[PDB]
């Protein structure tokens, strides 16, 4: 409880230098991208005077077009995490930059002497050019110097079947906005992986569905665990991870493939599911798709280009180019060579770039002993991570908003990461920590980049072209150049082994935390995973009948014994999962990560053999425990009859003989209150159902646009995470087999809003606007809009929610003092909350503002694209449609009189300003039985 | 009683310091104990006014030995309970806002909202309850003044009783403004355990939303009411000898009206 | 909910004014076998007034919960009610009904 | 919110065992009336 | 140390946006850089000690750490130019700051002062060539002439601009 | 009384900071970089023939030369330029009696065979006891419409 008569003497502080582009209380976009695995999301991020606070989608981008991924999106608290190495480490107590410089050099005439033999490098799986072109610097000039790139959810099986096909590495660029059926094999590609926020753009472009839509995608997919891309599957299979391997060599031989060789055979519901995938890839083959994920075999990913080329897509949706990364043909079997390597002696320097292969190396490859035996272990990231401990040397990371660099995108396309803040810390990037390898180390970031893009550059006047690649993020000069190729004849020759019984294990990616590299990341911790809604716990993702053979409810700890290791893991059984197929998610167990990441879940890394990475059937359960924490923020995950108000979903058989088929044509409700009038900017929003693919890059760009606390792992089971918009899974048929559906449920800014006539001290108002405006300072606490709010979107901060992975929220030690680098992540134009107040989805009304009181300075009207929101903003999607009402030719206004659009409980009359979509899920005559 | 006042005191001094939210509300159920209580105690005192207020339009002779403990047991039922009211909210240093102050805030409270009653209910229930209990002690406390012969307790209860002295003048204008408070406080509590019903009944949940709400809380005020006159006056025969005030006859009434209630 | 309780507390308004009513014209008739004793006639303008005060409670409290949350399924009852005419019966409940027979 | 309900009882209990040792349990005055009333209705015969 | 005074620098000629520039721009008016002051200090009273510490924030690189005397919480969002740019002076806001010495405030920053404003412009709105001239005082006449300036600038009703996503975002 | 959320954990647009060198939670752009709605590099954001650095002094202004352009730049020429080089162009404003190196006069020869982008370099970056305006304008609409003014302001001695 802070107390005093007056505020204390608040200083304002000038430059002393203003710079010409700084107007103080104007966003100051700047267009940069982010290397995510190793190619470029491509953003525009908001710079306030330096610091940047809101990571948004670069709309020139192929890879974004606008719209960010979940991860993309939150670093920020990445960036502005007081967890991040804040100096260079050397052996473990602290130390300059400048003594790396003269102990790295003093071991750089060392490997001249020899042809530069003990010199090798841990990056993980770049593709910028300007650390390929100091690679190969640094490859020429070191002869015998390995650069070996380890990437835990690299695309190693990906560019192994590219191999397997066509002889040398090809890269492969889908494009799904010709493409009528998207027969998928365990490939989520509208997960966080290098092209998917294009990859659901275009897969939803295909059906968005309007007033006259009669064809739209179908998505056979087929996936191990439920997979995001499972929501915006019609056609969703859960096979056991290890019979993909067979329902592609059932389906290459639907198809022409003269040398398939299939075995291993399906099961009724497998193979009735393939006769009708294939029936309808060998129509419409001009628009067709045949997809594979990393999860499966080299041989597969062979056959899934063999399928692509038969039913003639190369060229049409398949396009083959040049590949993007260095070095394809490098990935644990790359990190395997190296550890075998660092074994007696014989390597001296190892530079690490920001890999951590101590947390991500699979068991049967021992980087930890391996490790240690270098005199000079060198790292490179952004925080201490589980091998900074173990290394040399540490340097800072220059996470990607304070380094000069750039990334090369899929589909060939480079982007400047141009630095938005200076180095908080002297963050030295990968850029800058080889110029020092080199023998360079007084060149900068921004030295050795122009070095690079003058001899890159054919054209005349290099500063128009270079001032216009930081301006539009895209170079475009650069693209992949398409490359025609083979497809070799007899590469999957040898039949499979027998399908041993037994349970399954199969990894994955955790959506929130990919590979653990950002498990550090707060926004992305509390932000609930796709399915099993969950917040900061790693899982072991059952099937309902798989956990009723062996015995277990949905909190037991579970010690799951792989080939030589267990790793006594928590119990979620899920309904759309494959049968004894046991799903681990990366990410977790991390003992230095941070204060947010340490000891969240289970390393699942430690299971991972280097000869079954991603999938093994060698599983043994063996429950240990009872009554886990899990703090889960859902509550119900089945519709309980509720349809008509939370997902009506129908298929398009049905749409296309009835409109409004999922509309009820009722009466006008009877309102005792009347109505006010609306006449000036009346702010709507639709929500688009049907293509929302749980993928929740809205509630984290909400997160970080509005200020929201993230909330611990204890007050999340208490049901008090604190999310303006949440997407709920409900998961309505069999079982064994449901339909999941979202609905993504924020607050609807309902016109008789029940929350607001129940607030005391009217701390709950609207605008003639429309909006409801829940005013933060006048909020005395007493929680009863909330219970009024019949959606309950009303979310309270209950304890001093501020900093809570980094203090716990139990205290008042620290309840009005705050941490320093954590104030500059927040947005200016959003309250940052008090103990007792309550929080609401206000419309981003701060963006309502913003551009409402700068169109009555120059004294004109809103138009459409003015005011986009911040869910609005990075929905890969665009599943949210926010727009004037009043405004007659809007975007909103054409969603809204759709045939789909319906309110969210219209039993009650709360009119709500959100309306939803319909999901219509484009079932199959040939399977609808 | 000090062992639960300083468990009161420590757990107001957790929930100020800390935070409303080492309840174990949830932000479905965001109103629990706090509430829950609330509107229990507030239930509590409610037939201790049935007692002392409705029972004297009756003109009936058997509220007479059960009027000072329910007069009293509605004050302490209301000073622990509006306590809760005050401690519920996030930010309780502002349940000033919920009263109808003029400042240089152009804000005033809702009206429309029944925890705004709630204010305007039980700030009437507390202050009616501490009037209409003084006032019936002012010709007591003139007795306890004229029996005490120590000067220093003859002067505390002479100055609590203003002087008393009798007077058909003075009884006159006594019952005639205690009727009109008998008969102010049975639309009160009839009306206040209805406006702390109201505050489930506004709003449009399914078990909340019925509109027989306010006579069941108010018959489950003088429910739970009768209840705790009747928990606390059997240990008031036993202990203080009463057995030829609170004779049987005045259980065999309170068992009647808490079965007809 | 409440339907039959507005009711109820019109049941003692009908039975305590016909309490009155009937002990008039067998008054003004001179019929009743005992005099009245005016201390018991303010007993039944005691009941009368009283219920008066019940009625207009559960009727408006009926009408408050109902107006407060504007449910379309309890809604059309005050809304055939309070639009058309019925308005002024409406008008009428509060002052006719209640609040002239509450000062007298 | 147990030792907040619990504790409460505490603040009932303080004030109510001030109120029966301060002030009286029975108001002395309306029970004068009522032996007072029994005595003005065993004179009525 | 040897603070900003006003009453000398306005008296220069100096229009009010040569300093606090972007108040007819952006939301949050300026206060000068160092820059600003050593465009005429760096020669005008270079080696004083009134403007010693304009100097010393010069030669080394810390900003000047200004007192803030209009310090609205932070719960207000306060948005500047869209008051110059509706037709409100600086003055009937923060007083003659031209005739101020040491700047004080004026109006106590309530929060009934500003909505007596917004729900009332008339009574305050002066004409856009005249928001920057200090010597402006309302004339005797500021009703319909006020009101004349209200549906001239389209300025937005009572209801519309009091309902706390005006301030309070 | 209360000051729960009268200072918040957010950094407004100019107030303090305690985490670097120098007070400032505004921080400086890194010298290279280019936001998204200023290119910056044409012949009308920098005063020359093609945006280079040392380019060839563009010698009329490319923007449009409107009434209320040269109203507009007659107000932004009073606001800054006019403090110490008069409010006619004459040098004569009260601090440019008290400048050392006394303000140039418009309506010299020099400043009149002075090319019309070099009056835009000298307003953007600054001569050299003058220091640096640009940040002050910030907006090319007004720098141009100033020397718009200026080239008005230089007709009538
Ligand atoms: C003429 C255009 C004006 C100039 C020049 C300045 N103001 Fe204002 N002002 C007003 C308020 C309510 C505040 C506090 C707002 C907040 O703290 O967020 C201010 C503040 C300033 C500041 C301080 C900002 C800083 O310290 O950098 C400056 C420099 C300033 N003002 C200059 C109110 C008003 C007002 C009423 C609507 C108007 C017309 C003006 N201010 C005008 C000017
Ligand atoms: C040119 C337009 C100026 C700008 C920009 C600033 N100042 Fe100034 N200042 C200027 C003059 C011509 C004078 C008079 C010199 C004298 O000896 O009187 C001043 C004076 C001051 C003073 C001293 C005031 C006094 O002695 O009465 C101070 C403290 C001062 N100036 C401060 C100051 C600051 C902080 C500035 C940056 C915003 C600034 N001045 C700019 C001319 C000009
Ligand atoms: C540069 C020479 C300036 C001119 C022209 C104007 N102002 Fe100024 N202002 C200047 C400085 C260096 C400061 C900070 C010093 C201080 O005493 O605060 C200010 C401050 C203000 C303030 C107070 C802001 C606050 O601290 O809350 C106000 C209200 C203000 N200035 C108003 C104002 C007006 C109305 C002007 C036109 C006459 C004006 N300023 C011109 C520098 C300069
Ligand atoms: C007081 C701070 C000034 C302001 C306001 C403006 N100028 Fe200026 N100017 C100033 C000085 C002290 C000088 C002398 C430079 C020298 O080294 O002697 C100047 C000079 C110029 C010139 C002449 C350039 C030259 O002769 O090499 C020009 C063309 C000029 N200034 C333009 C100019 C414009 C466009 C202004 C408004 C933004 C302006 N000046 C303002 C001092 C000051
Ligand atoms: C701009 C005209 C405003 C409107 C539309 C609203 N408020 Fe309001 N508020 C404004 C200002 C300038 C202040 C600061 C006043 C001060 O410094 O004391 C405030 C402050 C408040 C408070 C005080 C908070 C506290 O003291 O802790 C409250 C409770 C408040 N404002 C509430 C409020 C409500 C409910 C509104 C509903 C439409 C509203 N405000 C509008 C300026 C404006
Ligand atoms: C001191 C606290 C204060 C705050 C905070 C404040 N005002 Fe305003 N305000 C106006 C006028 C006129 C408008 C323009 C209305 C419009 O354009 O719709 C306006 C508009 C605004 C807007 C912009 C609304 C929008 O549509 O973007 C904001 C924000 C605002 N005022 C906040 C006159 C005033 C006056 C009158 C002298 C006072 C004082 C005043 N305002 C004091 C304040
Ligand atoms: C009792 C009824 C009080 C109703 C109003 C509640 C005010 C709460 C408050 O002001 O908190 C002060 C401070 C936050 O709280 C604190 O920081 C310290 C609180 C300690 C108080 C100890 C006594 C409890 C109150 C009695
Ligand atoms: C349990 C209680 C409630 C009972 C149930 C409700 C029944 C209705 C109650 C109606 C009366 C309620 C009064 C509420 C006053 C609220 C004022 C307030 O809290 O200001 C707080 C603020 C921080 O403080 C300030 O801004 C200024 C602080 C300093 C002023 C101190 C004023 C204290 C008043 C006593 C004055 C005595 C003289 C002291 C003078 C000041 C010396 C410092
Ligand atoms: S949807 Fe819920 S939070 Fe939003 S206005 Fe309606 S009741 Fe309030
Ligand atoms: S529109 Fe509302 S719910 Fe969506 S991101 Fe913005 S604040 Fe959150
Ligand atoms: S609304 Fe958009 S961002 Fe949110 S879950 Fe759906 S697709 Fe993802
Ligand atoms: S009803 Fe009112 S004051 Fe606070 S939490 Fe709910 S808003």
């Amino acid at each position: 409880c802070q107390f005093a008569l007056k505020q204390p003497q608040e200083k304002i502080v000038p430059y002393v230098r203003q710079p010409e582009e700084i107007i103080h209380g104007r966003p100051l976009f700047f267009a940069t991208a982010v290397t995510f695995a190793g190619f470029g999301v491509g953003l525009l991020v908001e710079s306030h005077e330096g610091r940047p606070t809101k990571i948004e989608g670069n709309p020139d981008h192929p890879a974004s077009l606008g719209s960010t991924d979940l991860i993309t999106q939150a670093m920020i608290l990445t960036m502005y995490d007081p967890d991040r190495s804040q100096a260079p480490t050397n052996a473990g107590q602290e130390t300059t930059w400048d003594a790396f410089v003269a102990a790295a050099t003093a071991a750089m005439q060392a490997q001249t002497a020899k042809q530069g033999a003990g010199l090798r490098v841990l990056s993980g799986s770049l593709t910028s050019p300007t650390l390929i072109a100091q690679k190969q610097q640094l490859l020429t000039q070191f002869p015998q110097a390995k650069w070996y790139e380890y990437e835990p959810v690299g695309r190693d099986n990906a560019n192994a079947g590219a191999r397997l096909a066509f002889g040398a590495d090809v890269h492969t660029i889908y494009r799904l906005d010709t493409a009528k059926v998207i027969v998928g094999f365990d490939a989520d590609f509208t997960a966080p992986s290098p092209t998917g926020v294009r990859m659901a753009r275009q897969l939803a472009d295909g059906r968005r569905i309007r007033k006259g839509t009669k064809e739209v995608n179908r998505l056979y997919l087929a996936e191990s665990t439920p997979s995001i891309t499972g929501l915006l599957a019609d056609h969703r299979l859960p096979v056991r991870s290890s019979q993909i391997e067979h329902l592609v060599r059932a389906l290459a031989t639907l198809v022409g493939v003269p040398n398939v060789a299939a075995g291993a055979p399906l099961s009724d519901t497998e193979k009735k599911w393939v006769e009708a995938a294939a029936k309808d890839l060998q129509a419409n083959r001009g628009a067709c798709v045949v997809l594979v994920g990393e999860s499966q075999p080299p041989v597969v990913h062979a056959l899934g280009h063999a399928i692509n080329a038969q039913l003639g897509n190369v060229g049409s949706t398949v396009v083959y180019t040049e590949p993007v990364e260095d070095d394809p043909s490098g990935g644990i079997a790359a990190l395997s060579a190296l550890t075998q390597e660092m074994n007696a002696g014989t390597v001296e320097v190892l530079l690490m770039i920001e890999s951590n292969p101590v947390y991500n190396a699979p068991a049967d490859i021992p980087f930890a002993e391996a490790l240690a035996k270098v005199p000079l272990s060198m790292h490179v990231g952004l925080y201490r991570d589980e091998t900074a401990q173990q290394s040399v040397w540490h340097i800072n990371g220059a996470h990607f908003l304070e380094a000069w660099g750039d990334v090369r995108a899929f589909d060939g396309t480079t982007t400047i990461v141009q630095p938005l803040i200076a180095p908080l810390y002297n963050g030295k990037s990968a850029i800058e920590v080889l110029n020092v390898l080199l023998g360079k180390p007084q060149e900068t970031g921004y030295q050795t980049l122009t070095a690079y893009w003058q001899t890159q550059d054919a054209s005349g006047n290099f500063r128009v072209f270079w001032n216009t690649a930081l301006h539009d993020g895209v170079i475009t000069a650069t693209q992949a150049r398409s490359r025609q190729v083979t497809l070799q004849q007899g590469f999957a020759d040898a039949a499979p082994p027998a399908p041993t019984q037994g349970l399954e294990i199969v990894f994955r990616p955790d959506p929130s935390l990919w590979d653990g590299a950002f498990a550090n990341n707060a926004w992305l911790q509390e932000t609930p995973k796709p399915y099993t809604k969950l917040t900061w716990d790693n899982v072991a993702l059952m099937s309902v009948r798989t956990a009723n053979a062996l015995g277990l409810k949905n909190g037991d700890v579970v010690r799951l014994t792989y080939q030589g290791r267990s790793v006594d893991a928590p119990v979620w059984v899920q309904p759309g999962h494959a049968d004894d197929s046991v799903t681990v998610h990366f990410g977790f167990g991390r003992t230095a990560a941070g204060r947010v990441g340490n000891n969240v879940g289970f390393n699942a890394y430690r299971l991972r053999t280097s000869a079954t990475p991603w999938f093994g059937v060698g599983l043994e359960v063996a429950k240990v425990g009872e009554n886990y924490k899990l703090a889960s923020t859902q509550g119900h995950f089945l519709m309980e009859g509720r349809k008509k108000d939370l997902v009506r979903y129908g298929t398009l058989a049905e749409y296309v003989e009835d409109e409004k088929f999922l509309q009820v044509e009722k009466e006008e409700p009877i309102s005792l209150i009347g109505e006010y009038e609306y006449n000036g900017y009346k702010w709507g929003m639709s929500i688009d159902l049907n293509v929302c693919n749980s993928c929740n890059a809205c509630v984290v760009a909400c997160q970080s646009e509005n200020n929201i606390p993230v909330v611990g792992k204890d007050e999340v089971w208490l049901g008090r995470e604190m999310h303006w918009i949440r997407i709920d899974q409900y998961y309505v048929g069999d079982e064994h087999t449901p339909n999941v559906y979202n609905m993504v449920m924020l607050c609807q800014q309902c016109e008789h809003a029940p929350c607001e006539i129940v607030c005391p001290v009217a701390a709950t108002v609207h605008d003639a606007e429309g909006l409801n405006n829940m005013v933060y300072n006048r909020c005395v606490g007493t929680k009863y809009c909330s219970n009024n709010c019949p959606y309950k979107v009303r979310r309270f901060n209950f304890l001093q929610y501020q900093d809570v992975p980094y203090r716990s929220p139990i205290d008042a030690s620290t309840e009005n003092d705050s941490i320093p680098v954590l104030k500059m992540m927040r947005n200016p134009d959003v309250t940052v909350r008090a103990r007792g107040v309550m929080e609401k989805c206000t419309f981003c009304v701060q963006r309502i503002n913003e551009a409402r009181i700068q169109a009555r300075t120059e004294n004109r009207r809103i138009a459409d694209g003015e005011i986009m929101t911040a869910c609005q903003q990075v929905c890969p999607t665009q599943a949210i449609v926010f727009g004037d009402l009043n405004d007659p030719q809007a975007r909103v206004v054409d969603l809204k009189e759709q045939p789909l659009k319906y309110t969210s409980l219209d039993k009650l009359n709360t009119k709500p300003r959100v309306s939803y979509l319909a999901k219509i899920k484009n079932l199959n005559p040939d399977l609808a039985e | 009683a000090a062992l639960g006042l300083l468990m009161y005191l420590f757990s107001l001094a957790v929930l100020f310091t800390v935070g409303v939210g080492v309840w174990g509300i949830n932000i479905p159920v965001a109103w629990g104990f706090d509430i829950i209580n609330f509107v229990w105690w507030i239930g509590i005192g409610h037939a201790g006014t049935l007692i002392s207020a409705i029972l004297l339009l009756f003109r009936q002779d058997w509220r007479t030995s059960i009027n000072r403990a329910a007069e009293a047991m509605t004050i302490f039922a209301v000073a622990c309970a509006g306590i809760y009211p005050l401690v519920h909210t996030g930010r309780p240093w502002l349940d000033y806002w919920m009263l109808p102050y003029p400042g240089t805030l152009g804000m005033w409270p809702q009206f429309r909202s029944a925890l705004e009653w709630d204010v305007f209910a039980i700030s009437t229930y507390a202050t009616v309850s501490i009037l209409f209990w003084y006032l019936g002690l002012i010709p007591d406390l003139a007795s306890l003044r004229d029996r005490a012969t120590n000067i220093w307790v003859k002067r505390f209860y002479g100055f609590l009783a203003l002087g008393w002295r009798g007077g058909a003048r003075d009884w006159n204008r006594y019952e005639v403004a205690s009727l009109i408070l008998a008969g102010l406080s049975t639309p009160l509590v009839l009306s206040v355990h209805s406006i702390i019903s109201l505050d489930f009944a506004i709003s449009q949940l399914p078990g909340w939303h019925v509109t027989v709400f306010p006579p069941y809380f108010v018959a489950g005020a003088v429910y739970c009411g009768f209840a705790m006159v009747i928990l606390l006056l059997v240990p008031l025969r036993r202990w203080y000898k009463l057995h030829d005030l609170i004779t049987i006859k005045h259980f065999d009434l309170m068992g009647k009206v808490m079965l007809a209630s | 909910s409440m339907y039959p309780v507005t009711y109820i507390a019109s049941m003692l308004i009908l039975t305590f004014g016909g309490g009155i009513i009937a002990l008039a014209v067998l008054k003004s008739r001179n019929l009743l076998p005992f005099g009245i004793p005016v201390d018991r006639l303010h007993d039944l303008g005691k009941f009368l007034f009283a219920f008066v005060a019940v009625w207009a409670y559960v009727n408006f409290s009926e009408y408050l919960i109902i107006w407060s949350g504007n449910v379309p399924e309890l809604t059309p009852w005050h809304g055939h009610r309070s639009a058309g005419g019925w308005e002024i019966l409406g008008i009428v409940m509060i002052f006719g009904h209640f609040l002239l027979p509450f000062m007298l | 919110d147990i030792s907040l309900y619990a504790g409460s009882f505490g603040w009932f209990f303080f004030l109510f065992f001030l109120f029966i040792r301060l002030l009286p349990a029975i108001s002395i005055f309306e029970v004068r009336d009522l032996v007072h009333k029994t005595e003005t209705e065993k004179a009525l015969a | 140390g040897g603070g900003f005074n006003h009453q000398l620098h306005v008296a220069l000629g100096m229009d009010c946006r040569y300093c606090h520039t972007a108040v007819e721009v952006s939301a949050h008016a300026n206060i000068p850089p160092t820059e600003t002051c050593m465009g005429c200090h760096s020669q005008i009273i270079s080696r004083s000690e009134k403007v010693a510490f304009v100097w010393q924030s010069w030669e080394t690189g810390t900003s000047i750490q200004w007192n803030k005397v209009h310090d609205l919480p932070k719960f207000v969002y306060f948005n500047h130019s869209i008051h110059v740019a509706k037709g409100v002076g600086c003055s009937t806001c923060h007083g003659r700051i031209d005739q101020m010495r040491v700047v004080y405030k004026t109006q106590p920053l309530f929060m009934s002062w500003c909505l007596d404003c917004h729900r009332n412009p008339e009574k305050y709105v002066r004409p856009r060539e005249e928001v920057f001239n200090m010597a402006w005082t309302p004339p005797p006449n500021q009703l319909e002439v006020g009101r004349r300036l209200v549906q001239e600038y389209e300025i937005r009703s009572s209801w519309e601009l009091t309902n706390c996503a005006i301030c309070h975002r | 009384c209360h000051l729960e959320m009268y200072d918040q954990a957010k950094y407004k647009p100019q107030q303090a900071s305690e985490i670097f060198a120098d007070g400032a939670s505004a921080r400086p752009l890194v010298e290279h970089t280019v936001a998204r709605g200023r290119l910056r590099i044409d012949a009308t954001s920098t005063g020359r023939v093609d945006g280079d650095p040392n380019g060839a002094y563009v010698t009329t202004i490319p923007i449009r030369i409107t009434p209320e352009l040269l109203e507009r730049g007659a107000q932004r020429y009073r606001i800054y330029c006019a403090v110490c080089h008069g409010v006619n162009g004459n040098g004569r404003g009260q601090v440019g009696l008290l400048l050392n190196p006394r303000p140039p006069s418009f309506y010299d020869q020099r400043l009149l065979d002075m090319p019309d982008g070099e009056y835009y370099d000298v307003l953007v970056n600054g001569r050299r006891t003058m220091y640096p305006y640009g940040y002050r304008v910030q907006s090319i609409s007004d720098r141009w419409a100033i020397v718009a003014h200026i080239r008005e302001l230089q007709k009538n001695p």
